[PDB]
């Protein structure tokens, strides 16, 4: 909630489709970069980087 | 450690030299404070080079000079009018680039100030 | 839209030229003035488009690693608010820089203690020093009003890394104006400069009103392995064993005694009391600072 | 558990020694043999504590930046799969090293060409050859062990090409690419004055391409010209990242990245091909992240 | 670079095979040969190194005191005697250039995928 408030911030708006529910929920709530606060900006970075893949642009 | 003086009461038209001396210290200036409105600069002057800046409102009026050795410099104010009541404020100054805004260089550091009352 | 500043591709204790700054923002919605000499040599001056609000994120650098402590850098702060600005405002943007890494060394033998061949520091432990990192830089981000200086935010540095880790800390703000802009305690290792402070060596980093460079590494570790990791542009203070302290409004402690585990601290970042706060302070970078303005609706 | 690998504080070209990763691991969960010499050299043995699953997350490191190309890094590469590991297996690990920045740069001529002043190289371009200012390709960082007598790839996390020297005045990142067939050749990156990444099998052609796992995985070397020009050159990372010229080198990788043929001055390294084996179950895709080393986390799954 | 293998044959149970592995153009830098055997439907597995200078050798469990290794550096050969040969045994026998990360860790063949045709053994 406030983590989700630094993240958009860091990573501004970004789109992903129904097919990359998976692939966010696990980069989102399980990994080390986004749960944890001084690595939010890989967290930014990572989201960023699955929602121009192919699959999560539809 | 600034002292100003030279200020007084004057009608419009009339002339005032203000004096400044500093203690310890590139360039010099003078500000003013009227009632009800902010500080702003007034005249600024390099020890070395003598090169001067005024704002608009006091071109052509105003000549800032200095003394080197007696660590003092002064403000000459002539054609006085009402809108230059305020009091005045000597500072060393710095500037980022020409054209922006002059500063006191050390920061938040100020004299008493001279009173000017220019009455119509 | 949109407008970021970094600092233009400088490293090290001195600000960027504006050479440098012409050449990073070429093609990209941000043209500076560069401060060419004296107080604010380095710092970017960005006229601001037009009255309304805009969102100031400002980030600390982080500081330097230690030779052998490097697992991480301490990162430099974030710090973010909503500013209401007027017609003809321009800001004044100091980019922090990355308090030095003391490794790869400068030199041959402090490269050796870089590889872990050489324990003489520990063991001397004519005083033979080094191994520490330099404080990162503070971000600053200010205006001149009223004939003075005004700071609007001020992103602190991270201090930097101890020569040593252990066998086996809050973000801290300041909102008043008034509040004392004082830098780090330190010793041989530096502690970082703030608002106003006064340099008490070469090694503490230096105060925005000093021109901010960061401090130099102590000159017992240059007399031991002819080299030391410097502070970062933005008041980061210089190495010795123990690391420098960060920039800020106030700046880092660094050890008053190098001890040989003694991390700098971190500045003291700053938000104008005027402004909306949007996120709170936050560790977050890795490297050099930047700052990042945007409109806000 | 959870078990962090990193460089042991070592950067450039070459990997880290026992010393280095003896202190950095000292009082974790990590206890590694680093390679002493030879192929392996640099390379981290991890005997596996127990048999089961283990999520594996490897990342490549970062190329470097150039001279006058300095606003952001191409970011090693973050992939990830779960293992099945049984009793008595092992892992080597080669983390790797970022690619060296062009700046500061290593001697008086390569420091005043990052202060901007200097116009020599690309006056000299464009017109014994002028050459200088980019960035060394990223090392990839490789998970594998020995199966049946072979080196086995498990993961390759890709490293990031290096930076060219310039880029276009009216400049306003690529796909990460992935390999997940075992039989795929692991050969290198085109290149020339710059340094082509190293892939798993690649043979190096100069000093300055990546080396290959199979060479010892070395970081390429700065370019030979450009050290003439500038008394200085920014070399790959250790883990293949290919050497720079003016043109950056490539990322190594399973393949390694292209790097131009030209030494083009505004022609930046290509990433390296990360790799994830077949048999494991993906947990993520591969994704730019890296901003310096690489590294890799093992935690139980 | 080269390398051949030869010896094979069918033996019964007991009794004993001597393989060979010569090498051409050698690598002065690859310091120890192996024996690796592939039976049917199994991995290959390692059986035997040795260093080519001090001819200090390295057994599996399942071949130590029946297999022993040696090499002739002059001839650039190795050998394999195999006595006490039991049924287990059969299987492509192959030679290769090997390398270890460091002592006590597996032996791999330093010249990745690069295996000869072996020489086939059946007990
Ligand atoms: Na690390
Ligand atoms: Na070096
Ligand atoms: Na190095
Ligand atoms: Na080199």
């Amino acid at each position: 909630n406030l983590k989700d408030k630094f993240i958009k911030h860091f990573t501004g708006p970004v789109t992903f489709s129904p097919e990359c529910s998976k692939h966010f929920h696990r980069l989102y709530y399980n990994t080390r970069e986004c749960s944890t606060p001084a690595y939010y900006k890989r967290c930014a970075r990572l989201l960023t980087r699955l929602a121009v893949s192919p699959l999560c642009s539809q | 450690q600034l002292q100003e003086s030279g200020g007084g009461l004057v009608q419009t038209g009339g002339s005032l030299r203000l004096s400044c001396t500093a203690s310890g210290r590139l360039a010099m200036g003078w500000f003013r404070q009227a009632p009800g409105k902010e500080r702003e600069f007034v005249a600024a002057i390099s020890w070395s080079t003598g090169i001067t800046d005024y704002s608009d409102s006091v071109k052509g009026r105003f000549t800032m000079s200095r003394d080197n050795a007696k660590s003092t410099v002064y403000l000459q104010m002539n054609s006085l009018k009402p809108e230059d009541t305020a009091v005045y404020y000597c500072a060393a100054v710095d500037r980022h680039s020409p054209g922006s805004a002059w500063y006191n260089r050390n920061f938040g550091s100020w004299g008493q100030g001279t009173q000017v009352t220019v009455s119509s | 839209g949109s407008w970021l500043f970094s600092t233009c591709g400088a490293s090290g204790r001195h600000g960027p030229t504006q050479t440098q700054c012409d050449g990073a923002y070429a093609g990209t919605s941000v043209v500076v003035t560069v401060g060419a000499a004296g107080q604010l040599r380095g710092v970017q001056l960005w006229r601001v488009p037009g009255p309304g609000q805009y969102l100031i994120s400002a980030y600390g650098a982080a500081g330097g690693k230690g030779a052998k402590n490097h697992l991480s850098r301490a990162h430099g702060v974030f710090v973010s608010a909503i500013f209401s600005l007027g017609l003809g405002e321009s800001l004044y943007i100091l980019v922090g820089q990355q308090g030095e890494d003391a490794c790869p060394g400068g030199s041959p033998e402090s490269q050796l203690v870089c590889l872990g061949e050489s324990r003489a520091v520990e063991e001397h432990a004519r005083r033979w020093a080094g191994g520490g990192g330099g404080g990162g830089g503070a971000t600053y981000v200010f205006r001149v009003r009223a004939g003075e200086l005004e700071p609007l935010l001020v992103a602190a540095g991270g201090g930097g890394r101890a020569y040593l880790r252990p066998r086996d800390s809050p973000e801290k703000l300041e909102n008043r104006s008034e509040a004392p802009g004082s830098g780090g305690r330190g010793g041989a290792a530096g502690g970082g400069g703030g608002w106003t402070s006064r340099a008490p060596s070469p090694q503490a980093g230096r105060s925005l009103q000093e021109g901010a460079e960061g401090g130099q590494g102590c000159s017992e570790a240059w007399a031991t392995l002819g080299w030391a990791a410097a502070g970062g542009f933005g008041g980061g203070g210089g190495a010795c064993t123990a690391g420098g302290g960060g920039g800020g409004y106030r700046g880092g402690d660094a050890s008053e005694t190098d001890n040989l585990w003694a991390d700098g601290e971190d500045g003291v970042s700053f938000i104008h009391p005027s402004s909306e706060l949007f996120l709170q302070p936050l560790a977050v970078t890795e490297n050099h600072g930047e700052v990042e303005i945007r409109r806000h609706g």
